[PDB]
C-alpha cells in the first residue's frame, strides 16, 4: 500500500480526540504496543475476537486500551463522512453511533468486508501517526 | 485494398519503453499516448515487431515493410502503420478473478477513429457502437455509470476503485461486440478507466542484478497488464495481394504469436493479432 | 555629448552551433576576441568609457576566458564614426585572413568569400546619440533602449554552399571545429602538440602550460593527477577528425584507471549565472548619487575572481563578462564539490560588492532594500549527454526557475503582471538538476538569501566522503528512501506551527529507533534544521503568492497549479535532492 | 483552360517535416532530429507531382528503367521535366507542366458551424508597437554593417521603449476577427512530442550499436488543417485521396475544392492577408528570397526580420528514386514570415520590385507580401 494522508490526519484528530496524547505531545509508552499488537491479533484471530479483546474494559492492563478501540471508531467515522454517495457504490457510510461498542456494530451489521479493510487501514493510520509523539 | 483495424489482445504483461526520464521510484515506464495519457504502442515498434516475426520471408518484407537498415538500396514501405491505442483493460473483480474494462470515452475515441479511417467493416460497428453509447448514456443520465451485460455479471465489485457493476437489461450487447471488446465487458465512466490504467495502478514490478549473491542493482518496471487490448489502422497503400494476402493470413493464424514490448527472453509483451470480423 | 554605443555579434546563433565544449568555448571567445580588437584603438587612443571599465588588467590574457562583453557605451570625440567603420572592415579582413592557411586541418580558403560571409554573419551596429548630459545613469539606459532595438535587424548570407569540400561557404564552424588546429608529429620520442589557432594564442597565452582543451573529460575527470590527454593524444598518433577519437581514447584510458575512479569522473556540470536585477539595481544607484564606475569596477573585480576561483577549484571558464558567467566544472574533484564552487563564486560576488559599492550598500542597509545577488543555475549531466541539451537544461534552470521567470512569462503572456503581482518576483535562487544515465534527473531549487544555504552548504561538506588519507561523519542511506515514502507525513509536521521541531525530532527518532541509528544522531539533527528552515523560507517567500494566484481568475487551472509551489513539498524535495546527491557522490560501484 | 483548386491537409498522425539534419556536413547526422512546423513549397509541389503521377498511371516501379520516351514525353508534359530549383529562380515560368500557380501554405481553423474558414496568419514582428523614426536629422544614425539609417524610436501602441525582457510577438499566430486581432500561441496550435528511436541488435552481424536517434513529431489542433490553392492547366483533374507530405512517410488526407472560375488565388491570399496590412511597412507572408540582402537594407530604415533555412531535394524527371537523393548543393536563407520591412519615404515601388523580380518563387509560393 501506500500512507494516506487523510487517514493519518484522522488518526492525530482522533488520538487527540480519545485522550491519548496529553496536552504536551506525549503518550503513556504502552499505546504504541498496543497499536502494533492490533493489526496482529486481527489477522491471527478474528476481526471479533480482537475487537473484543481491545475493546474490553476493566481488564488487567497498564493503560486503558479502550482507547485504542475509541480512536478506531472515530477515525471510520471520519472516513465514512469523507465517502463518496453514490449509487453503484460499495461503502455505506452511515456513521457508527457514539452509544455503541464496536463489537456490537460488527455483530449485527455483518458481511464485514468493508469494516475489515476499515478497520486495518485505521490500524496502519493510528501506528503511524503516533510516530509524532513522544512516550513518556 | 484499404485501411483495416487490428485488434492485438496480449498474451501476457506488455512494456514497451517510452526512454522518458522518469521522476519517481518506477525506472522504466510504459509508453503513453500525449494527449489522453493512455497507455499506447509507438507505430515503429509495431512495424518492428511485425518485420521481426516477418524477417524470415525476405520477399514479404521487402514489399511491405521495405529495406533492411544495411541495404544498399533503398525501397520505401508501402504499409503505413499507425499507432496502438489502448482499448480494454483487465481489472481486478470478485465475483471473477477479472473483468475486461471499457470507458465511454474510449468508445467514442475509437467510433471517430473508424469514421476518420474508414475501416474496411467500419459502418455496422459504428452503428451498432453508437446506438450502445446513446444507450448507455440514457441509462446513465450524468451519473458515474458501470455495467456489466451478463446477468451472473451484477453486483461484480472492482477493487481499485470502489464501484459496483450494474445490469441494464434494456441494453443488448452484440456477439461481434463482445468478440471486439472481450468476455466479461464492464463499461464505466473515463474516470474510473484512467484511475485504473494511471501509474499508480499498473502493475510495477520490483527487479534485481545478484553478484554471487550481493545485490548489484535494483529497479523498478511497469507492465501492461495481460489480457489487455489494443487497436491500430494499418494502411497498405497498394500492395501485391499475394503478399498483402499471406501477411494477412499469417496475422490471423491461431498459431502465431507476436512479441511487442521489451523484456522477450522473460516473456514479455506477446501478443496474437485479430481483424476486424464482418458484423 | 557624443556618445558612441556598440552592440555587436549573434552570440545565441554561434552558441547553438557548437556541439562540444571546446567548440563552445571557441564560439564564446570569438566574440570577445572581436570585441577586443573591436575596442582597442578607442582604448588606446583613451576616451572614457561608460559601459565595460576597461583597463590594463581585462586586456591581459585570463586563463582563456572571455572578459569583453558585446554591448560598449563610447564618448567619442568628432572624427570616431568613419574611424570605427574602417576598423570593423579592417578587423574582419584581419581574422579572415587569421582563419586562411595556418596551421589549421583544411586544403585551401579565399579570404574574400570568409570576408564576406563574416560580414553577411557577424553583426556591427553601432549607435551615435547626441545627449545633453554627461551623467553616466542617463546616458548608459538610454543608449541601452536603443542597442535593444537594434539587435532585431537580421543579416544573413544568402547562399551556403558546403559540398565538394573545397568551395565551403561556413567558416565560423570551421574555426570553432578546428580551433586546436591540427596536432603535429616531429620526433619518434616526445610529447605531441596542438597547434593552436589565433583564438587559443590570444586568450591562454603563450607561456607553457599549453594543455589546449580537447573533449569534457580532462576537466570532468581532474584530480587523479593522470595526464589522460598526453595518453590519449599518444595512442590517437601511434594509429595513422581527431576530435571523436581523442574523446574515445580518453575514455578507453580513464577505464583502465578504475582503480582510483569515481562515478563523477564521468559527469560534468554546467554552472550560469547572472546578475539579480541590474538595472533596478542602476536606477537605485541614480537615485541615490554612487557613480556607475563603482559598479563596472566590481563587476570586473568579481569577473578575475571568479577565474581564479574556477580556475583554482579545476573547471572552464566559457565566458564570465559582466554579470553573466558560464563555467564548465568537475562534479568533485580534490574534495570541493561544485556547490563549494557556487558557494565560493557567491562570496566573491558578496565581497566585490562591499569593496566597491560600500556607499550604495550602507545607503541601501538602513533604506530596507535589496542588494545585488547572483542566481546560480547548475546541470550534472553524463559526458555522453547531448552538450546542447544540456545549456538548453542550464538556461531552463536559470532563467525560469532561478529568474523566476516562469512566474512573469507566464503573467506576461496572459497580461496580468500588473505591479502587485510583480512585488512577488522572487531573486537569489539556486537550480539545481542532475540527470543520471538512466535518466533519473533530480532537481531541485534553493534561496540563497537565508541559513538554509549554509546548512545546506554545510551537510553537503559534512557527508561527502573525502579520498583517502581521519574519518567522516557516516552517512546513512536509509534516511533517503525513508523522506520519499514519508512525505506526506513530513507536511503534515512540518504544517504544525506550535510544535514543528518537536514533532520532526520525535518522528526522526520513533522511525529510526534502532540501536545502529545512534551514530547518525548528527545527520538527523542536521537534515531537521535545514528541513525547518527551508519550509521557514518558503513560507515567507512563496504563501502570499499562492493565495493571490488562486485569486486570479484570468489564469487557467494548469497554469495555476504550474505557478503554485507547495512550501512544504518544495522543502522535502529539497532535503531529498541534497541527501540524493551526497549518496551519488559517496558510493562507488567496486 | 485554367482550373483552379483549393486543397486542405487533414493530418491523419504524426507528421514530421525534416530540417536542415545537420549544423554542419560530412557524414554526421543529427541526433535531436526537430520538425519543422511547416513543409517547404518543394514538398507541396512534389507531392502535386506525385499524386498526378499516381492518377495518370505512370510511376517509378522496381529497380531501374528507362519509361519509354512517349511515356517520357507524356510525364514532360504531365508533371515537367524538373523539380524544383532555385537556379531557376528569375524565369518567369514555373518551368513544370499543367501545374502553373500554387498559394502559400495556409493555416486554417474549420469550426463546428463549417461554413466559414478561420485562416492563420504568423504575428507581425511590429504588432503593438509604434515605430517612428524621426527625421529631424543630424540627431542618431544607426551603421547597420556600416550603412546609414535613421533610428528607431519605438513604443508600445497603448511613454516607455522597447522592452526586450517582454517582447513576444514570435510566440504568437493571429487571425481576423470582426473587431480585433486574435492572438493564438503555437503551443495551442502544435502539439510536440519527442520519440526515441534504435535498431534491434541483431547479432552474427553488424558494427550497427550505433542506431540511437531523437525525433521530433508535431501534431495539428483537433480544429485546424493545412491549405493552398493550385492553378491546373487545360486537361487535369486532381482527385481526394489519401497523401505523403515531409519525412517520416506523415500521411495527410486531400480535399480537392473547386471554387468559382475567373479567380486569381494571389488576389485570394492577398484577400485574407489584408487584415495585417500597415501602409508604414511590407510585412513578409510566405518565406522570401533576396540575391543580396545589402540593396535590401539600403532601401528601408528598418529589417524587423529573421531568418530560416531551405534546402531542396533535387531530382530529374528520370532520376533514381531509390537511393540517397541529391540535395541543392547551396543552402539558402528566405525571410521568416512575419518579418516587417520598414521602408524610408517613397521607394515602396523599389522594394517591390526587387521582392517581385523573383517571378518563379512568387508562382511556386515564396515572396508573397502584403
Ligand atoms: N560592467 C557593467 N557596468 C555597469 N552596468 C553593466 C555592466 N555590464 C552590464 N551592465 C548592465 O546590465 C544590464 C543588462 O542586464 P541583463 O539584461 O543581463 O539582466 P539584469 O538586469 O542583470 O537581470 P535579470 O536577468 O534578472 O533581468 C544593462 O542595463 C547594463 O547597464
Ligand atoms: C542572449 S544574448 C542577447 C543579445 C546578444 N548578446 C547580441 O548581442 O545579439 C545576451 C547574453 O549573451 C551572453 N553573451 C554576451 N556576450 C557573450 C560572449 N562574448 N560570449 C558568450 N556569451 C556572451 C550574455 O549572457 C548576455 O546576457
Ligand atoms: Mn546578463
Amino acid at each position: 500500500m501506500k500512507i494516506s494522508k487523510k487517514q493519518i490526519e484522522y488518526a492525530i484528530e482522533a488520538l487527540r480526540a480519545n485522550n491519548i496524547i496529553t496536552n504536551d505531545n506525549q503518550y503513556p509508552k504502552v499505546f504504541k504496543g498496543y497499536i502494533s499488537s492490533f493489526g496482529a491479533a486481527v489477522i491471527q484471530s478474528g476481526l471479533i475476537p480482537a475487537i473484543i479483546f481491545f475493546e474490553n474494559e476493566d481488564n488487567d492492563a497498564n493503560a486503558d486500551r479502550h482507547k485504542i478501540i475509541g480512536v478506531l471508531k472515530d477515525i471510520i467515522n471520519a472516513m465514512r463522512q469523507q465517502y463518496t454517495v453514490t449509487d453503484a457504490t460499495i461503502l455505506v457510510s452511515s456513521q457508527i453511533p457514539a452509544n455503541y461498542s464496536m463489537a456490537q456494530y460488527i455483530i449485527e451489521h455483518g458481511n464485514t468486508d468493508q469494516l475489515l479493510k476499515e478497520i486495518t487501514e485505521a490500524a496502519v493510520a493510528m501506528k503511524l501517526a503516533l510516530r509524532m509523539y513522544k512516550s513518556e | 485494398m484499404t485501411t483495416r483495424m487490428y485488434v492485438i489482445n496480449t498474451l501476457s504483461n506488455m512494456h514497451v519503453g517510452s526512454g522518458e526520464v522518469n521522476y519517481g521510484v518506477i525506472a522504466n515506464l510504459i509508453q503513453r499516448d500525449s494527449v489522453t495519457n493512455l497507455p499506447n504502442i509507438n507505430s515503429s515498434g509495431l512495424k518492428g515487431a511485425i518485420r521481426e516475426y516477418f524477417k524470415e520471408n525476405e520477399d514479404l518484407v521487402r514489399e511491405l515493410f521495405g529495406s533492411a537498415p544495411r541495404d544498399e538500396k533503398t525501397l520505401p514501405g508501402k504499409v503505413r502503420f499507425f499507432e496502438a491505442n489502448l482499448l480494454s483493460m483487465p481489472v481486478r473483480s470478485d465475483k471473477v478473478p477479472f473483468l475486461m474494462a471499457i470507458s465511454d470515452e474510449v468508445l467514442q475515441e475509437l467510433i471517430t477513429k473508424m469514421k476518420f479511417f474508414n475501416c474496411e467493416e467500419a459502418t455496422q460497428y459504428i452503428s451498432h457502437l453508437s446506438t450502445l453509447l446513446d444507450n448507455i448514456k440514457t441509462q446513465a443520465q450524468g451519473t458515474d455509470f458501470a455495467y456489466v451485460f451478463d446477468p451472473l455479471l451484477q453486483g461484480a465489485i472492482i477493487e481499485e476503485v470502489s464501484i459496483r457493476a450494474t445490469c441494464p437489461s434494456h441494453i443488448p450487447l452484440q456477439p461481434s461486440l463482445k468478440k471486439l471488446l472481450g468476455d466479461r465487458l464492464v463499461i464505466l465512466s473515463h474516470k474510473y478507466f484512467s484511475i485504473l490504467s494511471d501509474d499508480n495502478h499498473l502493475p510495477v514490478l520490483s527487479r534485481n542484478n545478484l553478484e554471487n549473491g550481493q545485490s548489484a542493482n535494483l529497479w523498478y518496471e511497469q507492465v501492461l497488464p495481460r489480457y489487455s487490448r489494443l487497436y491500430f489502422m494499418l494502411m497498405d497503400g497498394n500492395a501485391q495481394s499475394e503478399y498483402l494476402k499471406k501477411f494477412r493470413d499469417t496475422l490471423c493464424t491461431p498459431s502465431t504469436i507476436i512479441q511487442i514490448g521489451a523484456n522477450a527472453s522473460i516473456g514479455y509483451g506477446y501478443c496474437q493479432i485479430s481483424e476486424l470480423s464482418p458484423f | 555629448m557624443k556618445y558612441i554605443a556598440i552592440t555587436l555579434g549573434p552570440i545565441t546563433r554561434t552558441i547553438e552551433m557548437a556541439e562540444s565544449t571546446k567548440e563552445l568555448w571557441a564560439a564564446s571567445y570569438f566574440f570577445s576576441y572581436l570585441a577586443k580588437k573591436i575596442v582597442e584603438p578607442f582604448v588606446k587612443k583613451n576616451r572614457t568609457f561608460q559601459l565595460p571599465l576597461i583597463n590594463e588588467e581585462m586586456q591581459k590574457p585570463h586563463c582563456g576566458a572571455g572578459l569583453f562583453p558585446d554591448r560598449y557605451i563610447f564618448k567619442s570625440e568628432p572624427g570616431d564614426l568613419e574611424l570605427l567603420k574602417q576598423h570593423s572592415d579592417q578587423v574582419l579582413i584581419e581574422i579572415a585572413g587569421h582563419i586562411a592557411s595556418p596551421s589549421l586541418p583544411g586544403t585551401a580558403k579565399d579570404v574574400s568569400q570568409i570576408y564576406h560571409y563574416l560580414k553577411s554573419y557577424i553583426k556591427i551596429y553601432f549607435i551615435e546619440r547626441t545627449l545633453e548630459s554627461d551623467d553616466p545613469h542617463v546616458v548608459i539606459p538610454a543608449c541601452e533602449k536603443y542597442l535593444n532595438i537594434i539587435e532585431n535587424q537580421e543579416t544573413f548570407p544568402e547562399q551556403e554552399e558546403t559540398m565538394i569540400s573545397h568551395q565551403k561557404s561556413d567558416f565560423l564552424k570551421f574555426l570553432i571545429t578546428n580551433v586546436n588546429g591540427k596536432i603535429y608529429r616531429k620526433d619518434k620520442n616526445s610529447i605531441p602538440r596542438f597547434t593552436g589557432s589565433f583564438l587559443t594564442r590570444d586568450a591562454f597565452g603563450d607561456m607553457n602550460g599549453e594543455r589546449l582543451f580537447e573533449s569534457i573529460l580532462e576537466i570532468s575527470a581532474s584530480e587523479l593527477n593522470i595526464n589522460i590527454q598526453q595518453k590519449a593524444l599518444e595512442v590517437i598518433t601511434a594509429n595513422e577528425k581527431y576530435s571523436d577519437q581523442i574523446w574515445d581514447a580518453e575514455e578507453i584510458i580513464l577505464n583502465d584507471n578504475k582503480a582510483q575512479l569515481r562515478p563523477y569522473h564521468k559527469y560534468i556540470a554546467i554552472i550560469k549565472s547572472d546578475g539579480d536585477s541590474m538595472g533596478e539595481t542602476i536606477k537605485s544607484m541614480g537615485a541615490y548619487n554612487i557613480p556607475i564606475t563603482q559598479l563596472s569596477k566590481a563587476l570586473l573585480s568579481f569577473n578575475i575572481e571568479s577565474i581564479n576561483e574556477i580556475v583554482a577549484y579545476g573547471g572552464k571558464p566559457i565566458f564570465i563578462g559582466g554579470d553573466d558567467l558560464l563555467c564548465f566544472a568537475p562534479v568533485c574533484c580534490n574534495g570541493n564539490n561544485v556547490f563549494n564552487l557556487v558557494e565560493k563564486l557567491s562570496t566573491c560576488f558578496d565581497q566585490c560588492i562591499n569593496q566597491h559599492l560600500q556607499q550604495y550598500i550602507n545607503a541601501c542597509s538602513e533604506a530596507q532594500r535589496p542588494l545585488p545577488s547572483l542566481s546560480f543555475g547548475i546541470s550534472i549531466t553524463y559526458h555522453k549527454y547531448p552538450m546542447f541539451e544540456a545549456l538548453h537544461t542550464t538556461d531552463y534552470l536559470l532563467e525560469m526557475v532561478a529568474k523566476d521567470n516562469l512566474f512573469k512569462y507566464t503573467l506576461s503572456n496572459k497580461n496580468i503582471l500588473n505591479e502587485n503581482m510583480k512585488r512577488f518576483i522572487l531573486k537569489n535562487k539556486l537550480a539545481f538538476s542532475l540527470q543520471k544515465h538512466s535518466g533519473q534527473i533530480y532537481h531541485t531549487a534553493m534561496s540563497k538569501k537565508g541559513k538554509s544555504y549554509v546548512k545546506f552548504n554545510m551537510l553537503l561538506q559534512k557527508y561527502i566522503l573525502k579520498n583517502k588519507d581521519q574519518e567522516s561523519e557516516k552517512f546513512l542511506s536509509s534516511v533517503i528512501q525513508m523522506i520519499r515514502a514519508h512525505a506526506e507525513i513530513l507536511q503534515i509536521i512540518l504544517q504544525n506551527e506550535d510544535k514543528r521541531t518537536e514533532m520532526l525530532k520525535n518522528y526522526f527518532d520513533n522511525n529510526f529507533n534502532e540501536s545502529c541509528h545512534l551514530g547518525y544522531t548528527g545527520l538527523f539533527e542536521d537534515i531537521q534544521t535545514l528541513l525547518c528552515l527551508r519550509y521557514q523560507e518558503n513560507i515567507q517567500d512563496y504563501q502570499n503568492r499562492n493565495e493571490i494566484i488562486q485569486q486570479n481568475t484570468i489564469l487557467t487551472s494548469d497554469e495555476k497549479e504550474i505557478l503554485i509551489v507547495s512550501p512544504a513539498m518544495d522543502a522535502i524535495h529539497t532535503i531529498f535532492t541534497a541527501l540524493q546527491f551526497i549518496h551519488f557522490i559517496n558510493y562507488n560501484k567496486d | 483552360m485554367n482550373r483552379h483548386y483549393l486543397i486542405t491537409l487533414t493530418p491523419m498522425d504524426w507528421f514530421f517535416f525534416g530540417g536542415e539534419r545537420t549544423l554542419d556536413d560530412g557524414k554526421s547526422a543529427d541526433y535531436i532530429s526537430h520538425s519543422n512546423k511547416f513543409p517547404q513549397q518543394s514538398a507541396l509541389l512534389g507531392m502535386i507531382r506525385y499524386q498526378l503521377l499516381k492518377q495518370h498511371n505512370l510511376l517509378s516501379q522496381f529497380p531501374y528503367t528507362e519509361n519509354k520516351p512517349t511515356e517520357k514525353e507524356i510525364m514532360k508534359t504531365l508533371i515537367g521535366e524538373q523539380s524544383f530549383r532555385m537556379t531557376e529562380r528569375k524565369a518567369k515560368s514555373l518551368g513544370l507542366g499543367v501545374i502553373k500557380q500554387i498559394s502559400p501554405l495556409m493555416l486554417i481553423e474549420c469550426k463546428d458551424d463549417t461554413s466559414s474558414r478561420s485562416i492563420y496568419f504568423p504575428l507581425p514582428l511590429d504588432d503593438g508597437y509604434k515605430v517612428s523614426f524621426n527625421e529631424t536629422s543630424n540627431e542618431d544614425k544607426v551603421f547597420y554593417n556600416g550603412i546609414e539609417c535613421p533610428i528607431p524610436n519605438v513604443y508600445p501602441a497603448s511613454r516607455k521603449f522597447f522592452d526586450h525582457k517582454t517582447y513576444n510577438n514570435y510566440l504568437f499566430w493571429c487571425t481576423q476577427g470582426n473587431n480585433q486581432i486574435k492572438k493564438l500561441l503555437s503551443d495551442e496550435i502544435w502539439i510536440s512530442k519527442m520519440q526515441i528511436g534504435i535498431t534491434k541488435h541483431v547479432e552474427e552481424g553488424e558494427d550497427n550499436d550505433k542506431s540511437f536517434y531523437k525525433q521530433e513529431f508535431l501534431q495539428l489542433k483537433k480544429s485546424f488543417i493545412y491549405a493552398f490553392y493550385i492553378t491546373l492547366s487545360g486537361e487535369s483533374e486532381l482527385s481526394s485521396d489519401i497523401i505523403q507530405l515531409g519525412g517520416q512517410r506523415s500521411v495527410f488526407r486531400m480535399e480537392v475544392e473547386s471554387i468559382e472560375e475567373n479567380s486569381d488565388i494571389q488576389e485570394k491570399y492577398q484577400t485574407a492577408a489584408q487584415f495585417l496590412t500597415q501602409s508604414d511597412r511590407l510585412l513578409i507572408l510566405s518565406p522570401t528570397y533576396v540575391d543580396n540582402l545589402k540593396e535590401l537594407s539600403a532601401l528601408c530604415n528598418f529589417m524587423w526580420s529573421d531568418s530560416i533555412v531551405f534546402r531542396n531535394i533535387q531530382t530529374t524527371n528520370a532520376s533514381n528514386f531509390y537511393g540517397k537523393p541529391i540535395k541543392s548543393s547551396s543552402k539558402y536563407h528566405f525571410l521568416k514570415p512575419g518579418s516587417v520591412l520598414y521602408f524610408k519615404q517613397g521607394k515602396r515601388k523599389e522594394v517591390e520590385k526587387l521582392l517581385m523580380d523573383y517571378t518563379y518563387l512568387r508562382l511556386s509560393g515564396y515572396n508573397i507580401y502584403i
